[PDB]
């Protein structure tokens, strides 16, 4: 059950190792649009939140 | 650089260059013209001298 559009959710992600690769398995995504990354490149970098 | 694609990185590092260029072109060109003045004065001491 996603959250309807004017009260959505907000969920923190506290410390892991964070494999994209995943999020590749769920269909064909009608869009996927990374803005200050490129997906190709997010195996090798550090976020902090 | 590591953060975008090879076509998406090429305009941020393009607008950075442009600007650290211009910011040689203002050195040197303030060198030459302060070094008319240290040049009028040493000929004004060999003068002197």
């Amino acid at each position: 059950r996603f959250a309807s559009v004017y009260a959505w959710n907000r969920k923190r992600i506290s410390n892991c190792v964070a494999d994209y690769s995943v999020l590749y398995n769920f269909a064909p995504f009608f869009a996927f649009k990374c803005y200050g990354v490129s997906p190709t490149k997010l195996n090798d970098l550090c976020f902090t939140n | 650089l590591s953060r975008l694609d090879p076509p998406e990185a090429e305009v941020q590092i393009d607008r950075l260059i442009t600007g650290r260029l211009q910011s040689l072109q203002t050195y040197v060109t303030q060198q030459l013209i302060r070094a008319a003045e240290i040049r009028a004065s040493a000929n004004l001491a060999a003068t002197k001298m």
